[PDB]
Order: C-alpha cells, then sequence, then structure tokens
C-alpha cells in the first residue's frame, strides 16, 4: 500500500527514463469510426489486423499541435501515459507517427463517456455517485505519488468499461513537476480558482477539480455555470456555492472541504494528505482495497453487444486520415 | 429552478478544453 506505490514508482521511473517509440504502424490496423473528435485531432476504433483486437486510436496532426502551441504539452501526454500503469487508468498499447500525423492507440472502452450517462440519466445517488469518485481518489494518489498533477477531470475524460469501472483518459495537461507550475489550461467548469488568477499553483487543482466532479454527478449539473467561460470564472473565484437540497450533510461537508478557495485548507493539501478524503464521513462504508481490486460490484453496466460495439457513442463526422509525401515538423516530434 | 437554468444554457454538451 504505502509501499505498494513503492514498486509503482519503480517501473514508472524506467518507463519515464527511457520511453518506448514506434511500436506499431498505420497499416497494421483497420480504421473503422469515430469515437470522439477534438481541437488536432479524433479519436477513432480500429482493429489490429495480426490479432483481431479492437482498440482506440488517437490521431494529432502535427500541424496542427504547432499551430496552436501545443508541442510540449503533447509529448508530455505520451511520455506519462506510456509510462503509467494503474487499474483505472487507459492502457497505452502502441504508438508511432508518420509524415503528418502522431498516433496513441490505447485499450478500447466500450461503455462510452460518463458524460453521456450522466446527461441521458440526469444525476446519480450519492452511493453511485461515492463508486466512481473512490475511483478517482485512488487514481489521483497513485498520480500525484509519481509527481504528476492531472489537470484535465471532467466526465467527458472518464469512460466506463465493461464492469463498470472508470478508466481516465486523456493526458494532454498531465505534467510531472516538483513545485509549482503556471500554464492556464484544463476545462472552464473545472478550472480551481489559483490557475484562473495566476497564482502559480500545485497538485492541490486536481483536488478541486474531485469537488467539482463529485458535486455535478450528484446534482446533475456543475457547481459554477453560465453561458460564457468569463461569467463562469467570476463565479469560480468567489467560491459562494449552493447545494441541491437532497444533498446529505456528509456530502455537503465534503464539498465545502474540497472546493476551498484557500489552499491552507483544502482537503488533499493538509498533512494527513489525502487521508483527510479517505477517513471522510462520507467515504465510511467505502472498502478502498475492495475498489481497487475491483470486486465491489458496479452499480451501472453498460450494455454490450459484443466488441467493435460503438452504440455507447454518439456519432460524428467521418474524416479520411491525410498523409503528405513531406515529413512535417519532423525535429519537434523527434522524441515521441 | 437551478436544473431549469442549467438546462437552459449553452454549455450542456461536450465542454471543449482551453489552452490560452
Ligand atoms: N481508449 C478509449 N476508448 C474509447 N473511447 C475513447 C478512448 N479514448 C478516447 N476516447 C473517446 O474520444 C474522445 C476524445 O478522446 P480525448 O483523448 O479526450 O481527445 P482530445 O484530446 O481531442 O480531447 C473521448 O472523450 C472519448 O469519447
Ligand atoms: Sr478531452
Ligand atoms: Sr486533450
Amino acid at each position: 500500500v504505502k509501499e505498494f506505490l513503492a514498486k509503482a514508482k519503480e517501473d514508472f521511473l524506467k518507463k519515464w527514463e527511457t520511453p518506448s517509440q514506434n511500436t506499431a504502424q498505420l497499416d497494421q490496423f483497420d480504421r473503422i469510426k469515430t469515437l470522439g473528435t477534438g481541437s488536432f485531432g479524433r479519436v477513432m476504433l480500429v482493429k489490429h489486423k495480426e490479432s483481431g483486437n479492437h482498440y482506440a486510436m488517437k490521431i494529432l496532426d502535427k500541424q496542427k499541435v504547432v499551430k496552436l502551441k501545443q508541442i510540449e504539452h503533447t509529448l508530455n501526454e505520451k511520455r506519462i501515459l506510456q509510462a503509467v500503469n494503474f487499474p483505472f487508468l487507459v492502457k497505452l498499447e502502441f504508438s508511432f507517427k508518420d509524415n503528418s500525423n502522431l498516433y496513441m492507440v490505447m485499450e478500447y472502452v466500450a461503455g462510452g463517456e460518463m458524460f453521456s450517462h450522466l446527461r441521458r440519466i440526469g444525476r446519480f445517488s450519492e452511493p453511485h455517485a461515492r463508486f466512481y469518485a473512490a475511483q478517482i481518489v485512488l487514481t489521483f494518489e497513485y498520480l500525484h505519488s509519481l509527481d504528476l498533477i492531472y489537470r484535465d477531470l471532467k466526465p467527458e475524460n472518464l469512460l466506463i468499461d465493461q464492469q463498470g469501472y472508470i478508466q481516465v483518459t486523456d493526458f494532454g495537461f498531465a505534467k510531472r513537476v516538483k513545485g509549482r507550475t503556471w500554464t492556464l489550461c484544463g476545462t472552464p467548469e473545472y478550472l480551481a480558482p489559483e490557475i484562473i488568477l495566476s497564482k502559480g499553483y500545485n497538485k492541490a487543482v486536481d483536488w478541486w477539480a474531485l469537488g467539482v466532479l463529485i458535486y455535478e454527478m450528484a446534482a446533475g449539473y456543475p457547481p459554477f455555470f453560465a453561458d460564457q467561460p468569463i461569467q463562469i470564472y467570476e463565479k469560480i473565484v468567489s467560491g459562494k456555492v449552493r447545494f441541491p437540497s437532497h444533498f446529505s450533510s456528509d456530502l455537503k461537508d465534503l464539498l465545502r472541504n474540497l472546493l476551498q478557495v484557500d489552499l491552507t485548507k483544502r482537503f488533499g493539501n493538509l498533512k494527513n494528505g489525502v487521508n483527510d478524503i479517505k477517513n471522510h464521513k462520507w467515504f465510511a462504508t467505502t472498502d478502498w482495497i475492495a475498489i481497487y481490486q475491483r470486486k465491489v460490484e458496479a452499480p451501472f453496466i453498460p450494455k454490450f453487444k459484443g466488441p467493435g460495439d460503438t452504440s455507447n457513442f454518439d456519432d460524428y463526422e467521418e474524416e479520411e486520415i491525410r498523409v503528405s509525401i513531406n515529413e512535417k515538423c519532423g525535429k519537434e516530434f523527434t522524441e515521441f | 429552478t437551478t436544473y431549469a437554468d442549467f438546462i437552459a444554457s449553452g454549455r450542456t454538451g461536450r465542454r471543449a478544453s482551453i489552452h490560452d
């Protein structure tokens, strides 16, 4: 446990120091459909010819990454994702690049985004939200022990697997840092106030992000919302939050301790660290070892109609991968 | 209700990250 992370941090350090490269090639896979589109690329369901396995391929257009000045962030994403190993973190299977793009082939989580189920059902009950929250708690403890800050927690980045457990995806803003960083990045509704105020920040922002997640899951809507981000920012730094009348007092107390503007008082960032969170009353019935071992029975199991089934993902406009005859930005992505 | 106001807002769909 306190020594489980010992071994863990050892495997990470080797892969962090000397990262894997070019472990596959584009012609080994048959592209099937888009699962999710994004800023500089997309994610498609692909099928590995030699094994018959399905995977999720993230495709990043090098030229676009450079234009939006996300070179460092992108290298971070791959370097970290290939080195981490946790039951609730998506597994990176292969990575490679070509003249035009960067590719990351991960395990395929068929259950879809937590976001989709959350918006469809409306909100989750407390024990259901607790189930998911417990998983993030252990993942952040794992990640922070390796000096990594996540910075992008949100239902859109959480996928439900065949067992009903969650897999954290998208390490676009993940970063290994000892001390504090200054990048304004993340998603508006989940940004901690110290990010907005440009004060320089640390791992505490992730615990803030957790308070927002738990709030959204249970309420069905985020604590701070409005039509325009700037309006959202204004709300966050005020810290003034109201709770649905159906929230248990135990939940309200945990959220007041996570959604605390004063880092000096924010749970997770205190002398007891994560334990202030793990020992909270709302988590009294939660058996952490059973969660980690994934033996607890998930409260929600997505419908699965065989592998390669994308029923749990909305549809998107298909595009054809374009590969130039000329190498683009080769020197910038040398380490990828 | 708060829910009513949220559902009427323009940020009910998938939320994109910011880079700044
Ligand atoms: N391993 C995966 N399995 C299934 N779907 C995935 C996987 N990874 C990503 N996706 C889908 O693609 C979407 C975008 O992936 P993401 O990494 O967040 O891309 P981006 O950096 O462009 O936002 C996700 O929200 C999810 O719907
Ligand atoms: Sr994303
Ligand atoms: Sr991203």
